[PDB]
């Protein structure tokens, strides 16, 4: 016999289950008695299948900690997958994250120096923030100080060309340090050979 | 029966009834085994009994089997030719590097429940 | 063919053909230094039916490797078939060769038929218990258990069935060092094999022909 | 049977510190000791093995310890430069200096991307 809220229990799979229990769960949740006896004797290995899809794409896309740890746990006992999947895998995650900001330090301006050097030392979730988003932030800051600085610093022409993209968008500013700024000194360039 | 050879794999009708795998032509150097520190070349999918082993017994070497919703491979000490097709009847092919894993659609780039149509031994 | 790997030069007059890619596979041994004989039935579209096996260049290009004991190493020599001349009666073709192998000596051929008991010896690269295609050749061990209308009856000593690949092979009866071709495998229980089972190791061979061989090498 | 009391600068308690942070120590001149990282950090080392981290405290100038640290990738420095040698995967060695009060990586989260290994670590 089945228990009395097999069915919704079944339902519950459906909702926070992977592709695989998820398919399974509609047959059993469709059918009669018997797709119900079907899915649950199954259903025990199912969820292991599951399992190794998510530890087999972290093998694929994560970084070098969790890549390795992952091909590892796809050989590993079901207990020990789902170690790994619930809690295992975020130690080499973080391991990922902290060589990452340290990266960025070294290449970036001191706007991304000083916030990344401060995530290095916090916590997981703070370094966490500042690749998501915090490294962003300041990196449109360090751009906005270089244009002010050629505004003051370069030639008649560097100067203007730094003046209109400082008030304007973040977009404009990097336009104007990637290639503006550029097209400006060849205009100094020009203006000062013509003149002599 | 006369005792010729025709490159059909031997017991696929067996394997087909107990893996759940299937099997076809081949050049006969790479036959189906145990994963107990035997193994080589490694197949994993979401169907029949999980997973299976081959071995190669030399090299070149090839044999076209079929793996439905197939999602990795394990190499050692040889580079591996892996094609396989989604769900539309395009096929590709991956390159696995030696001493290594990779993984197919379900578990890949794209996310599809591809199927395994040729392992190639180089 | 179930049995010790054998790479000595007393069996070196064997041969191992291919045709075409993937087609068909099967075994053979040197008659002449330019013919091989081999089982018609190996290049037949119905190999039950070795009937439209007619004279001629092959249907798709078919290769031969003679002498090669083990498939690991370059040693031996190979040739590509030419002509057949499929026997008028039964399952037994000659294949030419484009060019001679005078390095390999032919096995010479037996003046009349093996008698029920006597010891067959046959070597091959056919399956074996526990591989689908070997390395190395081997040699088994059979006994005659009748003789038939142009044919010879044969069963495995011990196991060793004739399997799969081991058709065209010789069946050898050797004396004080003279081996003598006494027939051709054709087919087989296939007893003891890799990928199937059951439990006769019986086999028959085409009984040896001396005067097919003759008229067509000499021709 | 007592041990004879001399000094071979082989680092005392090495045996323990491998079992116990991952990390393993050889030989020096003494004045540099291991110790936690919870406010008395002086020469700071990061890695992914071990213990993820560990800090050593400089006794006296000029002062060395041939440490070895797989897989490092980054070091903190306090008011004092630090010249540090790495080691790559094909056994060819190279030299960064690292300046004072600031933050330095090597090849992982470096220029190379490599997983080098901490060889020697040397006080100015």
């Amino acid at each position: 016999p089945l228990p009395a809220n097999v069915r919704a229990d079944i339902v519950g799979y459906w909702e926070t289950g992977g592709a695989g229990l998820k398919a399974a769960a509609e047959q059993a949740l469709l059918g009669g008695d018997e797709a119900i006896r079907k899915f649950l004797a199954d259903a025990p290995s199912i969820q292991h299948d599951d399992n190794r899809i998510d530890a087999a794409r972290m093998a694929m896309t994560g970084g070098s900690g969790l890549r390795q740890a992952a091909k590892d746990a796809i050989r590993l006992s079901p207990a020990e997958l789902e170690k790994f999947l619930l809690y295992g895998y975020e130690e080499p995650l973080d391991d990922d994250h902290k060589v990452e900001i340290a990266r960025l330090i070294n290449l970036g301006g001191p706007g991304v120096r000083e916030a990344g050097k401060a995530a290095l030392q916090g916590t997981a979730e703070e370094r966490e923030l500042f690749l998501n988003s915090g490294q962003y932030t300041a990196q449109q800051d360090d751009n906005r100080v270089d244009v002010a600085r050629l505004a003051t610093t370069g030639g008649p022409n560097v100067q203007a060309a730094a003046k209109v993209a400082l008030r304007g968008t973040p977009e404009d500013m990097v336009e104007f340090l990637e290639v503006g700024q550029f097209t400006a000194r060849n205009r100094d360039q020009e203006h000062a050979t013509i003149a002599e | 029966p006369q005792a010729v050879e025709d490159f059909s794999y031997p017991g696929a009708a067996k394997i087909q009834a107990e893996t759940g795998a299937i099997l076809k032509r081949g050049n006969g150097h790479m036959l189906m085994t145990s994963c107990d520190g035997s193994e080589d070349i490694q197949v994993m999918s979401r169907t029949g009994q999980k997973d299976f082993c081959f071995n190669v017994m030399a090299k070149p070497a090839y044999l076209t089997l079929e793996v439905p919703q197939a999602y990795g491979i394990w190499t050692s000490a040889d580079p591996v030719k892996t094609t396989i097709k989604d769900t539309d009847g395009t096929a590709t092919v991956i390159n696995a590097p030696a001493n290594d894993f990779t993984g197919y659609g379900e578990a890949g780039s794209t996310g599809e429940p591809t199927t395994l149509i040729e392992l190639r031994v180089a | 063919t179930v049995g010790d790997p054998t790479t000595d030069a007393k069996l070196d007059f064997t041969a191992r053909l291919t045709i075409g890619t993937d087609y068909r596979s099967c075994s053979g041994a040197l008659v002449d230094t330019q013919w091989v004989l081999t089982a018609a039935s190996c290049f037949a579209d119905d190999p039950n039916q070795p009937d439209t096996v007619a004279a001629g260049k092959p249907a798709q290009l078919t290769r031969a490797t003679v002498g090669r004991a083990d498939s690991n190493i370059a040693n031996g020599y190979v040739r590509e078939v030419v002509e057949l001349v499929p026997h008028p009666e039964r399952d037994m073709v000659l294949a030419r060769l484009d060019k001679a192998i005078p390095d390999i000596a032919p096995v010479r051929l037996a003046s009349d038929a093996p008698t029920a008991g006597t010891p067959l010896t046959a070597v091959g690269f056919g399956r074996t218990k526990d591989e689908w295609v070997p390395i190395q050749r081997h040699q088994g061990a059979f006994t005659v258990t009748s003789v038939t209308a142009g044919a010879v009856n044969v069963t495995g000593q011990g196991g060793d069935a004739i399997c799969a690949g081991d058709t065209g092979g010789p069946l050898l009866q050797d004396k004080n060092g003279t081996l003598h071709l006494v027939g051709v495998n054709n087919r087989s229980m296939q007893g003891g094999c890799y990928g199937s089972e059951t439990t006769s190791t019986d086999a028959i061979a085409a009984m040896s022909d001396a005067d097919f061989v003759t008229q067509t090498v000499n021709r």
